[PDB]
């Protein structure tokens, strides 16, 4: 018994209607049960037979669905509902649907770091990019050394949401020996976003 | 109040196996179903198994079979589970869920985890080195802290003591090719008080009982 939970991401408004759907290979009666899981936190169930709400679930949360449809309904999303949405099909969990905040496009505020002087001493150069503020989550990041891609040697995670504005930041690392890293002059992290491309340099030893 | 409490967080070397309990009160323990999840960094739930308390079969799913043990001890009202010769993919959070009667499909109540880390790697206290601001940026700068090479998860960051919040972004750790954690956090701070205000990120790596305490200054 398979699943398919669809979409894999979806960004709306406090207020709309959102509809998430996941379906089954074969015929699974009513077995289908739905849970919520916040970031760092414990999956909580909403509803289990496959229209039953849990008690204590508010009203917004309803489901329906018959064969192997079975999609998943919030009439008017809350603050609170922002989250990642579970399906599951008798022993089998679903990929999940992250339900994020929808608002307006803003350019991050793009930081580059040199290595600190300290970790040089110890054979390891580690220059790390910043993006602060930034929306939609969906930015590529790149590092040139005297103006040469590197994409291999880099690693980087996001943050979630910010509760006041909304946005997201990244920080990438970019982890090169000390010797390769005396080698080369220009360190630059390059931002691109929607039409527009940020670049941060800088030059060792200025 | 339904409620299910587990075991700490544990540490182990491939091969070796790992026990995590799960006690639970305020309902008869004997009536439900205990299910066993688990969650990989980034991943999804997936089902490990289930026991029935009152006689103890279990059920276990094909991926772990043979290598999963799931007991329970019907005096304190606790089951048990254990995975033998684990690897780098067992890593992850677990967790123990209820369900109604001789089900699996509902499970309304579910523990806080338990975070199992496997790796070769030993627990290593994090080299915490600076992000030292210049500015070129308007009157908004950004310092940070590089908490680099520690094992296990996970680490607090705090600035100042707690008494600097605003603008703090602390991102999670990212596993290195050497299986050792490595993660940043960053503050905006107002540029005109670089050379002035004194700026210390507080770094707790409790796996490891070590506490860095490092200031960020200006270059």
């Amino acid at each position: 018994i398979q699943v398919t939970q669809s979409p894999s991401s979806l960004s709306a408004s406090v207020g709309d209607r959102v509809t998430i759907t996941c379906r089954a290979s074969q015929g699974i009666s009513n077995y289908l049960a739905w849970y919520q899981q916040k970031p760092g936190k414990v999956p909580k169930l909403l509803i289990y037979g496959a229209s039953t709400l849990q008690s204590g679930v508010p009203s917004r949360f309803s489901g329906s669905g018959s064969g192997t449809d079975f999609t998943l309904t919030i009439s008017s999303l809350q603050p609170e509902d922002f989250a990642t949405y579970y399906c599951q099909i008798y022993e089998t969990f679903g990929q999940g649907t992250k339900v994020d905040i929808k608002r307006t496009v803003a350019a991050p505020s793009v930081f580059i770091f040199p290595p600190s002087d300290e970790q040089l001493k110890s054979g390891t150069a580690s220059v790390v990019c910043l993006l602060n503020n930034f929306y939609p989550r969906e930015a590529k990041v790149q590092w040139k050394v005297d103006n040469a891609l590197q994409s291999g040697n880099s690693q980087e995670s996001v943050t979630e949401q910010d509760s006041k504005d909304s946005t997201y930041s990244l920080s990438s690392t970019l982890t090169l020996s000390k010797a390769d890293y005396e080698k080369h002059k220009v360190y630059a992290c390059e931002v691109t976003q929607g039409t527009t491309s940020v670049t941060k340099s800088f030059n060792r030893g200025e | 109040q339904v409620q299910l409490v587990q075991s700490g967080a544990e540490v182990k070397k491939p091969g070796a196996s790992v026990k995590v309990s799960c006690k639970t009160s305020g309902y008869t323990f004997t009536d439900f179903y205990m299910h066993w999840m688990r969650q990989a960094p980034g991943q999804g739930l997936e089902w490990m198994g289930w026991i029935n308390p009152t006689g103890g079969g279990v059920n276990y799913a094909h991926k772990f079979q043979g290598r999963v043990t799931m007991t329970r001890d019907t005096s304190i009202s606790t089951a048990y589970m254990e995975l033998s010769r684990l690897t780098s993919d067992d890593t992850g959070v677990y967790y123990c869920a209820r369900s109604p009667a001789r089900e699996l499909l509902p499970l309304d109540y579910w523990g806080q985890g338990t975070l199992v880390t496997v790796s070769s790697a030993s627990t290593k206290g994090p080299s915490v080195f600076p992000l030292a601001p210049s500015s070129t940026s308007g009157g908004t700068a950004a310092l940070g802290c590089l908490v680099k090479d520690y094992f296990p998860e996970p680490v607090t960051v705090s600035w100042n003591s707690g008494a600097l919040t605003s603008g703090v972004h602390t991102f999670p750790a990212v596993l290195q090719s050497s299986g050792l954690y490595s993660l940043s956090s960053v503050v905006t701070v107002p540029s005109s008080s670089l050379g002035t205000q004194t700026y210390i990120c507080n770094v707790n790596h409790k796996p490891s009982n070590t506490k860095v305490d490092k200031r960020v200054e200006p270059k």
